[PDB]
RNA sequence: UGCCUGGCGGCCGUAGCGCGGUGGUCCCACCUGACCCCAUGCCGAACUCAGAAGUGAAACGCCGUAGCGCCGAUGGUAGUGUGGGGUCUCCCCAUGCGAGAGUAGGGAACUGCCAGGCAA
RNA sequence: GCUCAACGGAUAAAAGGUACUCCGGGGAUAACAGGCUGAUACCGCCCAAGAGUUCAUAUCGACGGCGGUGUUUGGCACCU
RNA sequence: UCCUCCUAAAGAGUAACGGAGGAGCACGAAGGUUGGCUAAUCCUGGUCGGACAUCAGGAGGUUAGUGCAAUGGCAUAAGCC
RNA sequence: GUGAAGAGGGAAACAACCCAGACCGCCAGCUAAGGUCCCAAAGUCAUGGUUAAGUGGGAAACGAUGUGGGAAGGCCCAGAC
């Protein structure tokens, strides 16, 4: 089961760990649905960076 | 106390040789009665025990506690540890000087041919 | 020296200090064999029961779910200024 | 003017006055005086504080004192430019969070020892309040 | 001012850490006094420097009497 | 099989103290002698040797007792990563991590391997 | 065999004056004034131990507290 | 120039004319190693002998000691013969 | 983290704050932070409160029967203020 996130605002006065954390799910620009294998990283990737991802 | 002043000053000895990873040879010496026991390196299980205590040697000698005594203990934990496999041993003097009954024990051990 | 109290479901800093801004507080009920119980209850009831030298000292009936425990005050927080409870240990 | 008779280091850094307090019970006496506020207390504050409280209750009545200066306070001369070493010790303080007992009364009236407590209040720089001995 | 001198600092503390694969010779810990103790396959040099005597992996115990943090190697 | 006591490790205070009671057939300790082996920077108190008259007094074991020490939740509290907000030398929400202290209490340890004696 | 201690040591070997001065630069850095700050300064106010023939607040106020101004002595070195 | 502590934000490192102290040697035994030891401060009692020499005991448990500053260490002692 | 070396939108104007990273064109649409009575794009939107001070739209200790919202206490038709 595949989960799509979205990335909702901009990687630009963020943490390096959390520019890289977009990387490591995929996200490039903003408004970007990609779609991901759900698993327990996954998870704990989009807890990372909650605050400016969405879940659907 | 006299115990844990012979304890402690033993000590060094036997931490030392633990480290090593050797077969000790515990010599414990009593007024009355000598010990000896051959100790596994891990320091828990022992494989070869013999003491004047033992009626087997209690029955052959004069008095359990001497010189002649302690040769005859001597004597016999040598001769089981070669049954054993046994060879190569370090010899843990435990605290009482190496001199006496000790010092006859661990002859006795070398004249055996326990080689250490 | 009867209370009615609800039993806690989320128990943390998060719960706690939202329940503690809602003219409530947290407290415990502990003793004997039994678990322990997290117990909720109302601020401006035991904020006027503690005024009476009685309530640090008799026994008290909590209602619980129907239920009601015999307790005995053990421990008690003050908030550091403000006249307020933050949070009792009731021992069975 | 209360001050440590002798400390290890003369210098002290400056530090952060932050949390709450932890005398916050009225431990000896039967009122106090709590700090709402936050911030310090110089020796000169606590002495000036206690002769106001002293003076009003008489010489009947006990007065507690649960703060204690032990930190040194540096200022710079004046004219002088920065740098060039720590200044120089000046006065004393003790840092207060909320919640700290400052003062505790004993062996008086509850009408008469709050008027003694406006009294003090009205010296110190931080926002106080009157607490009773309570029970547990 | 009075004072304001200083040495130089040490690069003192666990080098290879609790799990790490090592060679023989490694420096496990570089310290002053024995804040760590040297177990199984592990020395003890003149700085009191603990090293690996064979090639494993870092194992850290708190055993003893007294309670002390000792380092050993398990292959 | 249990009951004992030694030696030797594992565990390191739930394992240590104080307290009270006990053990001596062996075992162990004091003990008995010192021409000797060897010993004191004087002394057989040590260390050592030879022994077995006494003893369990002290030691050591051993069983008891919470007077201490120690162990110690739950709930809360304090901190705090991330993101936001304030009245911004301080704090507060949201979400995760979450003590220390202190309670309720647990607590007179638990076991390995030989080795000897004792009711079976 | 070097307090080559200005201790990665310019030479084996070296101190001053310049208002008679000069050149290259700098608002990277001072003096003037501006700015930021407000310790100090001045101006208020809060508490009332004291004055009063007695009787805090006519009038002044100890010990302590809190502000305002930019306003002296300053600090900083942002403009030149 | 060098060493120690903090500042230093629990890896390392980390500045200021920040806060505190040291070093420019010593040692043929104060090194090696085998064998032994165990400390301060008391309280008692004791010829001069006092507030303090030496002895005897107890209570203490490293409160000492470590050639020299500090920090980390040291009972298996790295302390003392 | 940003500027430096980053334009654009907001913060009246404002390198360093908030939003967001400009390959070029387009008289298309959706949004962010900010906003939506007029200057000036968009609610004189709806609902339930609170402020009378132009608060909002500078400032503290202290000072006040200004004015909401609670939770207790007083102590009385034998009529309490
Ligand atoms: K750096
Ligand atoms: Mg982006
Ligand atoms: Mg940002
Ligand atoms: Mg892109
Ligand atoms: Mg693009
Ligand atoms: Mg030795
Ligand atoms: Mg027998
Ligand atoms: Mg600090
Ligand atoms: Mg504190
Ligand atoms: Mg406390
Ligand atoms: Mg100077
Ligand atoms: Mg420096
Ligand atoms: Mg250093
Ligand atoms: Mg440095
Ligand atoms: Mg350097
Ligand atoms: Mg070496
Ligand atoms: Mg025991
Ligand atoms: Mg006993
Ligand atoms: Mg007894
Ligand atoms: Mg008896
Ligand atoms: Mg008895
Ligand atoms: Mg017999
Ligand atoms: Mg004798
Ligand atoms: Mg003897
Ligand atoms: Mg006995
Ligand atoms: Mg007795
Ligand atoms: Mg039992
Ligand atoms: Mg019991
Ligand atoms: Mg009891
Ligand atoms: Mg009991
Ligand atoms: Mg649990
Ligand atoms: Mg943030
Ligand atoms: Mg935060
Ligand atoms: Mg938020
Ligand atoms: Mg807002
Ligand atoms: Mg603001
Ligand atoms: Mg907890
Ligand atoms: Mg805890
Ligand atoms: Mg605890
Ligand atoms: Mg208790
Ligand atoms: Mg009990
Ligand atoms: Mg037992
Ligand atoms: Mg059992
Ligand atoms: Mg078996
Ligand atoms: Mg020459
Ligand atoms: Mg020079
Ligand atoms: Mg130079
Ligand atoms: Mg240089
Ligand atoms: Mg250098
Ligand atoms: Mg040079
Ligand atoms: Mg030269
Ligand atoms: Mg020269
Ligand atoms: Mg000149
Ligand atoms: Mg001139
Ligand atoms: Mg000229
Ligand atoms: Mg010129
Ligand atoms: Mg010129
Ligand atoms: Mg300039
Ligand atoms: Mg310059
Ligand atoms: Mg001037
Ligand atoms: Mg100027
Ligand atoms: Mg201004
Ligand atoms: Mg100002
Ligand atoms: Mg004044
Ligand atoms: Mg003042
Ligand atoms: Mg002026
Ligand atoms: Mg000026
Ligand atoms: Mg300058
Ligand atoms: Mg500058
Ligand atoms: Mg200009
Ligand atoms: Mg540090
Ligand atoms: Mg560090
Ligand atoms: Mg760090
Ligand atoms: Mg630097
Ligand atoms: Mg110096
Ligand atoms: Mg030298
Ligand atoms: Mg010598
Ligand atoms: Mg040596
Ligand atoms: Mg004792
Ligand atoms: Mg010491
Ligand atoms: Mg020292
Ligand atoms: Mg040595
Ligand atoms: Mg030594
Ligand atoms: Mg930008
Ligand atoms: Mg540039
Ligand atoms: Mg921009
Ligand atoms: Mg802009
Ligand atoms: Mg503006
Ligand atoms: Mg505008
Ligand atoms: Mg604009
Ligand atoms: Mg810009
Ligand atoms: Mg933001
Ligand atoms: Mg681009
Ligand atoms: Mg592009
Ligand atoms: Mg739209
Ligand atoms: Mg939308
Ligand atoms: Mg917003
Ligand atoms: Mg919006
Ligand atoms: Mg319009
Ligand atoms: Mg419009
Ligand atoms: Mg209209
Ligand atoms: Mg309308
Ligand atoms: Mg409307
Ligand atoms: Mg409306
Ligand atoms: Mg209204
Ligand atoms: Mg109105
Ligand atoms: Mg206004
Ligand atoms: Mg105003
Ligand atoms: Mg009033
Ligand atoms: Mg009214
Ligand atoms: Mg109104
Ligand atoms: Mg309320």
């Amino acid at each position: 089961k595949t989960i799509k996130i979205t990335q909702t605002r901009s990687a630009i006065g963020r943490l390096p760990k959390h520019k890289a954390t977009l990387l490591g799910l995929g996200l490039r620009r903003i408004g970007h649905t990609v779609e991901r294998e759900d698993t327990p990283a996954i998870r704990g990737m989009i807890n990372a960076v909650s605050f400016m991802v969405k879940v659907e | 106390d006299k115990k844990s002043a012979r304890i402690r000053r033993a000590t060094r000895a036997r931490r030392k040789l633990q480290e090593l990873g050797a077969t000790r040879l515990v010599v414990h010496r009593t007024p009355r009665h000598i010990y000896a026991q051959v100790i596994a390196p891990n320091g828990s299980e022992v494989l070869v025990a013999a003491s004047t205590v033992e009626k087997a040697i209690a029955e052959q000698l004069k008095y359990t506690g001497n010189k002649d005594a302690a040769a005859a203990v001597g004597k016999a934990v040598a001769e089981r540890a070669l049954e054993k496999g046994i060879k190569d041993v370090s010899f843990d003097r435990s605290g009482f000087q190496y001199h006496g009954r000790v010092q006859a024990l661990a002859d006795a051990a070398r004249e055996a041919g326990l080689q250490f | 020296f009867t209370i009615n109290a609800e039993v806690r479901k989320e128990q943390g800093k998060g719960a706690s200090r939202r329940l503690r801004a809602a003219n409530k507080f947290p407290a415990i009920i502990y003793g004997g064999k039994e678990a322990p119980l997290a117990i909720e209850l109302d601020h401006d009831k035991v904020m006027n029961m503690q005024a009476k030298a009685e309530f640090y000292s008799e026994v008290l009936t909590i209602v619980v779910d129907g239920k009601e425990i015999k307790v005995k005050a053990q421990d008690v927080q003050r908030h550091p200024y403000k006249p307020k409870l933050q949070h009792i240990d009731f021992v069975r | 003017m209360l001050q440590p008779k002798r400390t290890k280091f003369r210098k002290m850094h400056k530090g952060r006055n932050r949390g709450l307090a932890q005398g916050t019970d009225v431990s000896f006496g039967s009122f106090g005086l709590k700090a709402v506020g936050r911030g310090r207390l110089t020796a000169r504050q606590i002495e000036a504080a206690r002769r106001a409280m002293t003076r009003a209750v008489k010489r009947q009545g006990k007065i507690w004192i649960r703060v204690f200066p032990d930190k040194p306070i540096t200022e710079k001369p004046l004219a002088v430019r920065m740098g060039k070493g720590k200044g120089n010790v000046e006065y004393w303080v003790a840092l207060i969070q909320p919640g700290k007992v400052l003062y505790e009364m004993d062996g008086v009236p509850e009408e008469l020892a709050r008027e003694a407590f406006k009294l003090a209040a009205a010296k110190l720089p931080i926002k106080t309040t009157f607490v009773t001995k309570t029970v547990m | 001012t009075r004072n304001g001198r200083d040495s130089e600092a040490k690069r003192l503390g666990v080098k290879r850490f609790g799990g790490e694969s090592v060679l023989a010779g490694s420096i496990i810990v570089r310290q002053r006094g024995t804040k760590f103790h040297a177990g199984a396959n592990v020395g003890c040099g003149r700085d009191h420097t603990l090293f690996a005597k064979a090639d494993g992996k870092v194992k850290f115990e708190v055993k003893g009497p007294k309670n002390r943090k000792f380092i050993s190697i398990e292959a």
